[PDB]
Order: C-alpha cells, then structure tokens, then sequence
C-alpha cells in the first residue's frame, strides 16, 4: 500500500493554528492574525520537508462567546454577528473597531450570526511568483522574501454593548487543497527558537547509548 | 578528455545530473584558488552567484544586467597520493538559509559569503552576543540539520581510496524565473570531510582542493 | 564575567620529560580555548587552538586536552627551547580574558 | 614534467596576448585565455602560440603544491620543447648574426 | 607571506590621546580581524578590542569610552585612540591578526610598541 | 528616413560613394560634439580613427586589439534659416601628410590630432621659432596643396541656398591589409567654408555644424 503515503494525504488535514479572543467595548478589542504557515510548530516540521509549495488554502472558523459580569437588572440581548474581514496583500489596514478598513470595497468579508454552520471560506493561490517558497536565502533585512505574503485576517463585532459585555473567542482552522511540493530537504533536528527565522541552538545527533557493542 | 571552452581547457577521464534534468563570451572556466585540507579540517562552503560576480568578466555582465537566468556545472577535484586516507562529501544544495549565532539577530552580508574566498567551518559552538555571525558548528551543519541526512540533495562521494574527483551539474531551480543576481544566492556548494585526513610521517601534510565552476546557458 | 585561572605558578624541570599544565575556566567554554607560549622579549605564538588542535609550525610535542571547564596542556619531552612562558585564553564570548603565566626554569 | 611517479600537482599555463600587460599575480592569469595542467593525469601539455617578426608572454603559476608520499624526493624539473606546429614563410634572405 | 606591522609613538604626556596606525600585508580586510592587545608587565596580557571583519566593533567593559577602533578596505589601514592615557598605561601593545581558519584565535602579531606616559 | 543601428537613430530624407567600390556592437551612430560656424570663420579638421578611439566602446576594443580594417560612412549636416547665405566643402582626404611650421623639424601629435575635439584653420601664416606646431595657413590648406584642385578627392558641396546636408561613404584604403591604428591615420576629413557665411541684423549669428560618424564592416 502507497495511497496514503501520497503528498496530498500527507497534507490534506487540519489544525488549530490560532487562538485569540476580543470582547465589544474595549475599543481595542479585535483580533488580527497574520496568515503564515510558522506559527505552531507541529505543522512547521511537516511544511519544511520540501521547498516550493503551491496549493490553494481553506480556512473554517469556530465561534463562541461568554457572557461578562454586568451590573443587574436582568441583562438580556439578542444573537451576535461578526464580521470577519480578509486583506489581500497590499491593502488598508484597521487600527480601531470604528474605522475606515471595514467599510471598503475590495477587502471580501463575510458576516456569520451566532447559533449556524461555522462559516468556511476559501482563497486561492495568490502569489505573483510560481510556488511559495518556505526557504529563502538572500535579502529582500535577511531572509524575508515578500513575494509570499498571504495577507491578514480580523475580526470584530457588528453590534453595540446594550446592557453587559460580552467577550468571545476564535479558533482559526486551516486546511491545504491540490498540493505540488518540490526538491524535499532533511527534516529539522533541532528545536524551534523564533518564529520569524530558522535560528537554532546546536544540538546532539541522537540520544546516547552506553557503548559501540 | 581536454574539453574547451573560450581560452580554458580542462583534462578529465563518472557525473551525476541535477534531478534528472538536463539544463556568450564569459563561458570559461571559472577556477576558484584552492584550499588546503589538513588532518584536523572542518568544512568549507561557498554561495554560488556570488562567489563569480565580484570576479571576472561574468561579474561584468553582472553590473550591468542585474535580472538573469544561468544553469551551472560543477568540477571537483583533489589530488593526492596512495598513501593518503580520508573521505570527503560534495553536495550542492539549494536555497541555504544559514541561522545566525546570536538568537534574535540575523547574520551580516559580509560573513555569510566570501567573495571567491572559502568561508570555513568548525567543530565547536560560537559565542553569540558578540557581533552577527553565522552558527557554524559543523555537526548541525548550519542549518540546524542533522548532518548524516545531507545526501538527500544532489551529492557525490569522494573517497581517496578509490575515487579522486567529482562533477557536478545543477540546473536553474528557483521559483520565480527571473530575479536579481544581488539580494539571492539560489545554489551554495558544500565540501565537508566525515573520515578525516590521516597519513603516515614522510608524506605531504596536506591534500590541496580545486574547486572549477562554469556557466551554461546565461540568459539577461 | 567568565574568569581564567591558570595553575600551578611556575615549574623547573630538567630537559626531556612528560610535563603537564592545566587551566581553569569559571563556567561553560565548549572547547573554545588557545594556548600561547611567548618567550623572552618577543611575540607570542599559537600552538593549540580549540583546546587539541595544533597549529602549523607546532612540532608534534605538544597536545592539549579537555572538555568543559577543565582543560590542560602536556609537553611530553621538552627541548632547550621549550621554556619561556605559557598562556591560556579562551575565545567564548566578549569579553575574552587570558591565564595568569607560567613560566620555565629548566634547570 | 619528468619528476618522479607518484607526485601529483597542478599547474596553469598563461598565455598573454600582444599588447596586453604581464599578469602580476596567480589570479588575473586565469581570467585571460590558459590551460589549468594535471600532472597526475598526462605528462605532458601541449601549447600553440602564433609569431611574428611589449610583445606577449607565457609565464606559468602554482595552482597547487606538489603533494608527494613520504620516501620520495621533493624537487622535480620541468623541460619545454618547441616545434613549428604548420608551416611558415620566410622571405627576403640574408646573412646570419652568429659569426665574428 | 610577509604579516602585519605598525608604528605608535613611544613616548606620550599623561592625559592625553593616542593612535597606533597598524599596516597589514598578505590578507584582506574582509576576511580578517585585527585584535588590539596590551601585554603589561604589571596586569600580564589584556585584551582591549576588534572590529570585525564586517565593520562592527567590540570594545573591553573597563575601556568603553575611550576607544575608537576603525579601518580602512583599500588602504589596508586600521586606527584606534586610546584616549586619556593615564599612568597606568605604560605597557607594550600589540597588533593581531584573527580568524585562524574561522576560530577566533590571534594567528600572527605585530612587532609590539612600548609607550610610556610620564615625563 | 531614420535609420537605426544598435541604440542610435538619425533622419533624413544625396550620397556619394568613394571610388565606385561599396565598403558587432560598435554599430553605433557616434556623433562629435557639434562647432559654430560664425562670420570670420576659417576651417576644421578631425583625424579619423584617432577620434573615435579616445571615447566610445569603439576605443575600447581598440587597447585590446590593435590592429583592425575598418570602412567608414561619414554624415555632415548643419542648419540654418533661409535668411543666411554661405557655402561649405566637405571633402575626406586619406593619408592627409602635414608639414610643421618649423621647416627643420615635425609636428607633435597633440597638435596634429584633437581627440573628438575639432582642430582649426587659420588665415595667416604661424611663427616657426616656438614650438612644434603645424602650419595651419588656409589657402594652402596646410599640405603645400592648391586649395582649389582638392575637388579631386571625394568631396561634396553644402549651399546653403538651396542644398543642406552631405554625406560621405570611404571605403578601406590601404597598402597593407591590416595595420596597428595608432601609429597611422588614414584618413582626415576636412571642412572648409569657401563663401563666408553672412547675415543680416536680427538673425543668429551662428551656424551650428554636427558630424555623425559610423563604421561599418570592422575586423580585428
């Protein structure tokens, strides 16, 4: 048997690469996450086997929330939306929950009531290159390569505290599609250190035994 | 045997190609001057499109069209007794994204890459609050790899006892076809000794290495 | 800071036996540590670098041995030259720091 | 190269074109037209060269030190033959300079 | 290969400035680091500073601010101040090469300078 | 009308060519810096492959190789209003053997040739006891000659009346084949003004001449 040892079957999972939470009334309280592959270190391993990467991406969101202490007087509101915004690569970017990047045109952004389906979407491969490239020796700072870029993500509510605040968390799942993968590399022995690099500490080979025999 | 290229002519007598792939005045043979490998030696590396263009002609072409496309060949050779003993490994790999000796720093330019001139190894660990240097501890091999590995990458084995030479040939690999020749270094060659020199009194102390590089097909 | 403390002080010894000196470190160096002999009214000279490399024009007397803190030095037959003073110094991190210096009668 | 039989080496032979200055180091030699010379492989290299009635040179460098095994002599010489590789064309005869 | 050599001035007043012009051969600068080290009779050897082959520079904790170790690429030159040249500077100085194949260790030396401070 | 070769254009819209006889990235349109033509004005001359040589890529194939055969085409044009009056001769001499205005001895070479920078006539005699200059009176257009009877090199006649440009094509003219180029100059052009140029009040009171200057067919 072969089939599950196959590039796509090795990649064609999931994983809870992010996990921030924002309530409604900080007026700093929206989450912003970054898209880079770096972020928990199990994936990272398993996306260094090989150097040039192309594949198209799908994302799914679980959304719950939590009620605050109020004061009294029998708090009761309705169901929650939020709005999860996307920014290409080379867009406007929000600072504050009331702000001029939620109410532009070409930034897509989906709404999702509370008590549905969680609301998947999907990007395709967007990249003025050929493939991404998850190894980079050279300069643009060392190491960068601002070709792949994937853009950012936020999120906020769409409504305004009535009686008592509510907090609410975001997991962000992850999921590659129609992955080609080229010229593999040696798996990495060494721990992680920064997310941003490949920065190390040296380390031994393998564990020791007592002798040759 | 002899081949010819422009006003360079190289004697010869096995090759290993790229991934299986086969890939007008500056092609000649590049020969970089030669280091000397001695018993206790760590390793050597050279950054490919670097290494040519502080040098000849190629690195006149270099100044004025920054943006090209070249496909390179690769000969390795040592030469030395019998009576020698040891064992060399020539890997060219792609891409090589070195790690720096301080933690939160990144490596400086001019200790990432000598100019036609090796950058060595070594078999120890480096001090890191010092100033941006690379980690170039042998037995993670820079990148923080395990060394033994290394083979995955097109590679060629030198052993004294019966084998003296090698040749390499690389093809263009790089994601986007076309990009400046001075922000990225897409090749860097790699000579590291696993069973070290070792030799008897009377004999030569040390075994000198060439290292000769040519272009083929470099397009602006 | 990282100290060095070279022992012991001075020897005399005749020509021609197996000697031995050692220096000590405070914390961790990893094998960073060269040793120099300069004799009187001169340079001084490297003969062993990384603790047991020799270096070029070293004759094959001397060696050096170690790990981690501890680290020595062992000339196994001394010649007529081989007096004048030794000394340790590590190169881990800035700052580096040298031995206190030893010296050889030969009497 | 008639030194001994298990010394190997390798040698660059530069030649540098009229009107072209004398290269002054190992270096600058390679980038003008040469042959990099194996010793171990064949014996002995062949070289052609136009002349005619500063003017050119044909200096030779160390690519590499001799290695050699132990038991074996260091020093080795080095002899240089001519010939003319086609034919040539004289004309207008005269007189030779080497009498009294 | 001919190594490196330099020239100081001997003979200085108390409190006052310094420069040792150290002249190298044979090498580059963007392979090699010179080491400025001050052997004493009274301290034993101390080492004061290097710029690195990239241009950066490290100094001695106990001598922060009255160094300045700069070079030179095409002239091959390198300079420092000692500065405030106190009486407990009367010692020789040195200048080193590094980088013995990539170690940090001084391979060769100068000729040394012997400065004294007092009248 | 616009011509090109290599990164050069020029427009135009008569030829002659040589003795009857029609003559890679030096193709180019090298073109001097332009002279003024004013009232007084007396004549010019350039050595030909001597001003080439000092400044384009042209002289820089000229240190590496000295000896070349070369053939020329030569286009002269100057302009001016209706309202001028005037009458040039372009004319291009080969082996153009000048006589020093000392009668014992030679004339130097910084005075015999300006590199892209043109030499003038003059009206008078010059003083013989100075220096090694060349005898540079107009009317006996410095070789001894008639000024005249030069119409029997290939020339061609600018009238500002009715005609406005002129251009040469010179094939290689030499007794041996191949020759070094800078020991010898084969050939000179010279402008000479016949009917002095004239003007009324108001009008510039210049002319400006541009010479353009291309190889063709150039060996080494």
């Amino acid at each position: 048997s072969r089939s599950e040892s196959s590039i796509e079957n090795f990649l064609c999972r999931s994983a809870c690469v992010y996990y921030a939470t924002y309530t409604n009334n900080s007026k700093k309280g929206f989450a912003e996450w970054v898209i880079n592959t770096r972020q928990v270190a199990q994936l990272r391993r398993k996306l260094e086997l090989f150097t040039y990467l192309r594949f198209d991406l799908e994302l799914t969101f679980v959304i719950t929330s939590a009620q605050q202490p109020s004061t009294a007087s029998s708090v009761d509101a309705p169901v929650q939306t939020h709005q999860i915004m996307y920014v290409p690569p080379g867009g406007p970017v929000p600072t504050k929950v009331k702000d001029y990047a939620w109410q532009t045109s070409t930034n897509p952004s989906v709404f999702w009531t509370e008590g549905n389906a969680p609301p998947r979407m999907s990007i395709p491969f967007i990249s003025i290159g050929n493939a991404y490239s998850c190894f980079y020796d050279g300069w643009t700072v060392y190491g960068i390569n601002t070709l792949n870029n994937m853009g950012t993500l936020y999120m906020r509510h769409v409504n305004e505290a009535g009686q008592g605040p509510i907090k609410s968390t975001v997991r962000i799942y992850f999921k590659p599609k129609h992955v080609k993968a080229w010229v593999p590399r040696p798996p990495r022995l060494c721990q992680y250190e920064k997310q941003k690099n490949v920065n190390f500490s040296p380390i031994g080979v393998t564990t020791s035994r007592t002798d040759i025999i | 045997r002899s081949i010819t290229l422009g006003n360079s002519t190289i004697t010869t007598q096995n090759v290993v190609v790229g991934y299986g792939v086969w890939p007008v005045a500056t092609c000649r043979f590049y020969t970089l001057e030669s280091v000397q490998w001695m018993k206790n030696s760590a390793g050597w590396w050279w950054k490919l499109p670097d290494a040519l263009s502080q040098m000849g002609l190629f690195g006149q072409n270099m100044q004025y069209h920054y943006l090209g496309r070249t496909g390179y060949t690769i000969h390795v050779q040592c030469n030395a007794s019998k009576f020698h003993q040891g064992c060399l490994l020539v890997v060219c790999v792609p891409e090589a994204e070195m790690g720096c000796s301080n933690l939160n720093n990144t490596p400086e330019f001019s200790e990432l890459s000598g100019g036609d001139s090796a950058r060595m190894f070594t078999d120890t660990q480096v001090g890191e609050s010092n100033a941006k240097k690379v980690q170039t501890a042998v037995w993670n091999a820079g990148m923080g790899v395990g060394v033994g590995n290394l083979t995955i990458f097109p590679h060629q084995w030198i052993n004294l006892r019966t084998n003296n030479s090698a040749t390499l040939v690389m093809p263009y690999i790089n994601s986007v076809p076309m990009d400046n020749m001075f922000r990225h270094n897409n090749l860097t060659l790699m000579i590291i000794p696993f069973v070290p020199l070792n030799y008897s009194e009377g004999s030569s102390p040390y075994v000198p290495i060439t290292v000769t590089i040519a272009p083929m097909c470099a397009e602006y | 800071d990282i100290q060095m403390t070279q022992s012991p002080a001075s020897l005399s010894v005749s020509v021609g036996e197996t000697v031995t000196i050692t220096c000590r470190a405070s914390e961790n160096v990893y094998r960073n540590l060269a040793w120099y002999q300069q004799k009187q009214g001169k340079s001084p000279q490297l003969l062993v670098y990384a603790a047991t490399n020799l270096a070029d024009g070293v004759p094959s007397r001397f060696s050096g041995s170690g790990s981690g803190t501890q680290y020595s030095l062992k000339i196994n037959s001394l010649q007529s030259e081989d007096f004048g003073s030794y000394f340790c110094q590590h190169f881990w991190s800035p700052v580096f720091t040298f031995g206190a210096g030893t010296k050889l009668e030969l009497k | 190269f008639c030194g001994s039989a298990m010394a190997t080496g390798k040698f660059l032979l530069a030649y540098s074109p009229p009107g072209a200055g004398v290269p002054k180091n190992r270096k600058d030699a390679m980038l003008g037209t040469h042959v990099i010379w194996d010793v171990g492989l064949q014996s002995s290299c062949v070289l052609c060269v136009p002349w005619i009635s500063a003017a050119g040179y044909v200096t030779c460098w160390y690519q590499t030190n001799i290695v050699v095994p132990a038991d074996v002599q260091s020093s080795c010489d080095i002899l240089c033959f001519v010939s003319a590789c086609n034919d040539f064309s004289v004309r207008m005869l005269k007189d030779t300079p080497f009498i009294r | 290969q001919v190594q490196l050599k330099q020239s100081g001035p001997g003979l200085v007043q108390p409190s006052q400035s310094l420069s040792i012009t150290c002249t190298v051969s044979g090498f580059s600068l963007t392979n090699y680091g010179v080491h400025w080290v001050r052997q004493s009779p009274g301290k034993g050897l101390e080492w004061l500073g290097v710029i690195w082959r990239g241009g950066s520079t490290d100094y001695n904790a106990a001598f922060m601010s009255r160094l300045s170790i700069t070079k030179d690429n095409s002239k091959s030159q390198v300079f420092f101040k000692m500065n405030s040249l106190q009486a407990d500077d009367t010692a020789i100085y040195y200048c080193a090469k590094g980088d013995y194949y990539g170690y940090d260790a001084m391979d060769s030396w100068g000729q040394g300078t012997s400065v004294t401070v007092s009248r």
